[PDB]
């Protein structure tokens, strides 16, 4: 009569996209909504039993989630999970629900390997997959003429939960299983004066088409740097890896959109570096149900939560727990339905895999393997003003690069230069 | 060193 | 009034040095040595509760193993645990004990990672650890005049514990931590000849210090294509990473020892080209309380265990969980007179560290780190009859090189090649 659904989630830390101060109004709204349907779960009264992710010093562990999920199983038996967030976090958790026979929820977990369901099975990933990130990069290439080689650099903070990593282990597994073209990598360190200068030898000698995952001061500085060392969007480009769009402000007010002004007077500089420069983010959903959602969790964050939701990218996460939540009390139905009951996850989450659905990000599919498809924005200068806007959009279902507004992709040459130089990077 | 993609998910066998 | 120890060892795959079928008997052992002792533990009785490592295939589980560490806890709150031996394994449940302030102490686990024990707090490795291979190596380069570059190479069975590659973990770091010379890797897998000609080109080009971590039968066939390409020991050194000495026979009987003898008629070239071949294994213990050990540890697992210990280096895992139990049982008795209880886990602990202790084999000196220090052999082909023999003993300890029964380390030069040939690698 009453459903157990099992959370292990940052409870207390809220610098998380999938913290519970973000992720728990978003959940309620999801639940509110299942008492209004007659249609879903009749007569149910969906319980939910809070677990905290997070290690004694607020950050997500490797082994405080996992010991939270089995006080979870062993005294409540829920009937599914909820988060984690992150990878770390998920990964030993994923194992766990995947040996008990119970589905597993959640936005995060983006990594490369969580997509290997024979391992984490009854996990389905209703946010995005750095695999998801990869599709995009090939479309990118094969839409525009890199059929080479490309470069990649990332670097992370030690002990958090590698993000600029996975991403690019996404990217780089899922681009060469489709193109087979040489792909560098290079890691580095942000806090190190010591690597730019490796850098920017690595960004003249290893390839054209570059692509940087870092924070917004590494990204432009390294732009900086590049302009001083005389490398321009005519032989080069670079992609900041940039998916929460951190490097940008929110796509509902603080028109226009520059990142490269800093407020330091290297703004001037900075300008003419960002036109060799483009960012790859995620996309805004377009759907005036994303913004009603958006009103209502903000309302609800501040009241039941005493947490302040300002707007952005990273709201994406929360709306999709917010979904993927509904996607599995509508599979949860169905499977009451035909006879079966809540525990029946296998039947459960082939329900929800291979299936579109419409929640408050709009259309969403959950592909073969359990894993939303994931939609990219392209964005890029507008050299009159020097601003930054959408230029391209990646249906991410279709795979199709469709134009944004009539506008064009700024090429200093009025066409991408080659991912591979004249007569050799010699 | 060398960059380990795809070698589990653990801050034991990675590098 | 009783001390409850867990253990979280394979129960049913016994194919593993630290499986309960070769641990169990040795456990024994020491249970019946503790009640013998009226100075060890007095008038208590230590139970011991077990939990099996291995998932359902039978193999050791970074799934299986934390889960059979957490039923033990909240079952019967042990006070300190036993294995796991497995890599994957003992890495999760490390960070469980490491959690619950309980000690771990175990022969297994010779990661480089394991060493932090900021984060394996109150784990102590009683085995050989992967780390103590970096000293023998940095040893056998400063007393062998090579101080430039080297070459490894290693193996790795897909979805196994991957032990040749903890094992260069454990070599590359401590090695260029205390030389910072060139060293470099390259990874392969047996079963794929694809990979051969790529492992020959390397062997000419990056190093002539060539260290193999592989099967025997493995570094057997790249001895002979070694051989076909012309490499000799006046250029080359190969030096077979076997520390259980699998290339090898036992100490005990099996006169003489022969690993490139395969009764293929191939026998005659492998041979010769075993003369640039030398084996590092770990330390077969000299001390005859170790051979009265392996007696009765073989009758026990064949009465009790329905099991058939066979001779080899192995066999020094369960002699050192039997030595490393009797080291936690003198430091509780330590702990309790002192006015301390079983569970001050950090006294006891800290009793077990930086301490010298003679058990079953003999001298064992645990590291201000809480890592036993690990005692090498090296051996070589005498070039007259053909057949291995030690020549060179690392007392891990002192890092002392001493030759073995007047033996002289053959080189067809007379002296070690250079790790650099003549004019470059070119
Ligand atoms: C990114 O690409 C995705 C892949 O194509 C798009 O998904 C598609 O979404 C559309 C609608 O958004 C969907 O169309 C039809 O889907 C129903 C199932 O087949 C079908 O029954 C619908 O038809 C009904 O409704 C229309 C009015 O809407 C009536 O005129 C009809 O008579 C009928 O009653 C509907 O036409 C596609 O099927 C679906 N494609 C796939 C492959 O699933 C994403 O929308 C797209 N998103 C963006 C932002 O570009
Ligand atoms: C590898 O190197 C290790 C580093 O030195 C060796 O450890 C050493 O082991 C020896 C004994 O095996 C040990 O010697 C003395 O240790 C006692 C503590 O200091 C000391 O009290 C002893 O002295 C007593 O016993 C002798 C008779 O044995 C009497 O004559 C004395 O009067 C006294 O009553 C003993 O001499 C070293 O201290 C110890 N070194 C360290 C640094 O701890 C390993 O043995 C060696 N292993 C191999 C296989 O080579
Ligand atoms: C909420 O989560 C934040 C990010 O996950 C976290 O910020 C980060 O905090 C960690 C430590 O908590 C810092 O890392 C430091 O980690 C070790 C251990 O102390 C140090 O030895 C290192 O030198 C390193 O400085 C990160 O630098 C820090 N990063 C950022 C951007 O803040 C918050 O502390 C968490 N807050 C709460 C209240 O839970
Ligand atoms: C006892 O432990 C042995 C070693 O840990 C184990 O041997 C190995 O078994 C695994 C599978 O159990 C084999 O690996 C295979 O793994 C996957 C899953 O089936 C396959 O898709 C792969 O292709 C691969 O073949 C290893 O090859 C095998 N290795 C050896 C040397 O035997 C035993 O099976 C365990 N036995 C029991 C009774 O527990
Ligand atoms: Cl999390
Ligand atoms: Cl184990």
């Amino acid at each position: 009569s009453d459903l157990t659904v099992a959370v292990v989630l940052p409870l207390t830390n809220t610098s998380y996209p999938w913290s519970w101060a973000r992720v728990g109004p978003a959940v309620e709204l999801a639940l509110a909504r299942v008492k209004a349907r007659p249609d879903l779960l009749p007569g149910w009264t969906v319980r939910m039993v809070l677990g905290s992710s997070e290690n004694a010093a607020g950050v997500c562990s490797d082994t405080a989630a996992p010991l939270a999920a089995v006080d979870l199983k062993w005294e409540h038996s829920p009937a599914v999970f909820l988060g984690p967030g992150c990878v770390y976090s998920a990964a030993p958790v994923g194992r766990f629900t995947a040996h008990w026979r119970v589905p597993l929820l959640t936005a995060g977990a983006p990594a490369l390997g969580i997509g290997v369901k024979d391992e984490y099975a009854l996990t389905t990933r209703t946010g995005p997959s750095h695999v998801k990130l990869g599709d995009f990069v090939t479309a990118l290439h094969r839409r525009l003429g890199w059929e080479h080689q490309a470069l990649v650099l990332y670097a992370d903070r030690l002990g958090d939960d590698r993000p600029c990593f996975f991403i690019v282990e996404g990217l780089y597994m899922r681009v060469r299983e489709r193109l087979n073209i040489t792909v560098n990598h290079q890691e580095f360190v942000e806090g190190d004066p010591d690597h730019y200068p490796k850098l920017l030898r690595a960004v003249r000698r290893k390839g054209r088409v570059i692509y940087i995952c870092s924070s917004p001061d590494a990204f432009r500085n390294l732009m900086l740097l590049a302009l001083n060392a005389g490398l321009t969007g005519e032989d080069y480009v670079f992609f900041h890896l940039d998916v929460f769009g951190q490097s940008l402000k929110s796509a509902q007010g603080l028109v226009p959109q520059k990142p490269w002004e800093r407020g330091d007077g290297q703004d001037r500089s900075a300008r003419q570096a960002f036109q060799a420069a483009k960012i790859i983010t995620y996309k805004e959903p377009d759907n005036p149900e994303y913004l009603e959602f958006l009103k209502q969790l903000k309302l609800l964050a501040d009241k039941k939560f005493n947490f302040t939701v300002e707007d952005g990218l990273k709201n994406i996460i929360p709306a999709s727990f917010h979904d993927g939540l509904l996607l599995y009390v509508q599979a949860v139905t169905e499977t009451l339905a035909q006879g079966g009951t809540v525990t029946d996850g296998e039947n459960i989450t082939q329900r929800m895999w291979n299936r579109s659905f419409q929640g408050v990000t709009g259309y969403l599919k959950i592909d073969r393997n359990g894993d939303r498809d994931t939609d990219f924005s392209l964005w890029d200068m507008d050299p009159e003003t020097g601003a930054f806007r959408v230029v391209l959009n990646y249906n991410g279902t279709s795979q199709e690069l469709m134009a944004v507004s009539e506008h064009k992709l700024y090429w200093p040459l009025g066409y991408p230069p080659p991912d591979v130089p004249k007569c050799g990077f010699d | 060193r060398s960059s380990c993609f795809g070698g589990r998910i653990d801050r034991i066998g990675a590098c």
